[PDB]
């Protein structure tokens, strides 16, 4: 059965892959939260530079000040269901491909069990153990290959629909600022 | 006496500051955005090499397809920082540096000023040196003395007068630079703010291509 031999490349590869991906995701939402408190820090400048100044122009400087404290907080939701969807969900299938790892790792023990009385006729169990363990671990990987497809999926999918969100509701807020300042 | 210089000094170099303060969070946002976007290209990397490795073949379309969007991102971000440094961190350097302009405006009104009130200085050693020759017997030298007070009697008189037109320079800078803000001020932030929402728009029409794609996972 070749399906083992396979599978086991397969996951010592996509491990590295699933890590890799991990950090990166990691530091890009990282960075997004630090863009974030830059949002916050902008519009404590901007509300404290537009006090002393000519009432025309003061009230357009409270106006993007008060924008900025809006956009900081979509900034950090984005970072927040960032990290929930991307790097948590490559976080989990870095432990569960460790999982199946050890499930491939305990496999080949029970063969070369059964490959020793394999080599000798009483215990012959070591057969009916190898294929007890054989049938399960093929059948658990199957498994674990189909809840993945659907985790991606799912998460891909309700990543997309919040940054919709997010994006959406960013344009509307700019929208109105402009308009505001457009329409005097 | 006038309070006005004195008291306008301190609220142009208090405004400075601010400015200052500002641009210096600006610049640490350029700079954060940047790191940002450069993180987005190292992930955006990372998805595709994922995508390469997955034996799934839906998955590693859906992979693919999701890296070409951060890629896509991740100029945006780099696009958005250089819009944030040259769009709204220039604006606020600009300013700054006119303001430093009516700053040096004050300075040069003191430096007149106090060339004005060293000509004053020199003026009164001219009438003590005539003083002492009243007593003397040489009326040569005595006129010599006579003339150069008429002279210097001239000369802070055009200090004097500079010292004037001086002062009327900073009142009709100070008026150049609020007039100049309010007419230029409204229109230099919609052209940033627009900049961040086309960034928006952006984002949204790269994640409705992609949210298909993601349903399409069999």
């Amino acid at each position: 059965d070749d399906f083992f031999e396979q599978e086991k490349n397969f996951l010592i590869n996509y491990y590295n892959r699933i890590k890799d991906s991990c950090v990166k995701a990691d530091k890009m939402t990282r960075s997004h939260k630090n863009v974030a408190d830059d949002y916050i820090h902008t519009a404590a400048c901007l509300h404290s530079l537009a006090l002393e100044e000519p009432t025309v122009i003061k009230k357009y400087l409270l106006k993007v000040a008060e924008l900025f404290e809006k956009l900081r907080k979509v900034e950090g939701r984005v970072s927040s269901d960032e990290d929930l969807k991307l790097t948590e969900l490559l976080r989990y299938y870095m432990l569960n491909i460790e999982a199946a790892k050890d499930l491939l790792y305990r496999r080949t023990k029970a063969l070369i069990d059964y490959e020793n009385s394999n080599k000798a006729l009483h215990q012959q169990e070591c057969c009916q153990k190898f294929e007890q363990l054989s049938e399960s671990a093929k059948e658990e990987l199957i498994n674990f290959k189909r809840k993945r497809v659907a985790a991606f999926r799912k998460n891909l999918i309700e990543m997309s629909e919040l940054e919709i969100k997010h994006a959406r509701n960013n344009v509307s807020l700019l929208q109105s600022c402009i308009d505001l300042f457009k329409n005097n | 006496s006038d309070i006005w210089f004195e008291e306008k000094l301190q609220e142009v170099e208090c405004e400075e500051q601010r400015l200052r303060k500002l641009h210096a969070v600006v610049e640490t946002l350029v700079n954060h955005r940047k790191e940002l976007a450069l993180n987005t290209a190292q992930f955006a990397k990372s998805l595709a090499m994922l995508g390469s490795s997955e034996d799934n073949t839906a998955l590693s379309r859906a992979l693919s397809q999701l890296a070409e969007v951060e890629e896509k991102i991740e100029q945006l971000h780099q696009e958005q920082a250089n819009n944030d440094f040259f769009l709204l961190a220039e604006l606020l350097s600009d300013y700054i540096r006119l303001l430093a302009i009516v700053r040096a405006a004050f300075d040069q009104r003191m430096k007149t000023w106090q060339r004005w009130q060293d000509a004053q200085a020199t003026l009164q050693k001219k009438r003590e040196a005539e003083a002492r020759l009243l007593w003397a017997n040489k009326p040569d030298k005595l006129q010599q003395a006579k003339d150069e007070i008429l002279e210097w009697e001239s000369r802070v008189t055009q200090y004097e007068r500079d010292f004037e037109r001086i002062s009327t320079v900073v009142r009709k800078e100070v008026i150049r630079f609020e007039k100049e803000k309010s007419k230029d001020f409204k229109n230099h932030v919609i052209k940033y703010l627009e900049t961040l929402l086309y960034s928006q728009q952006q984002l949204a029409k790269y994640w409705e291509a992609f949210l298909p794609e993601a349903k399409a996972i069999s």
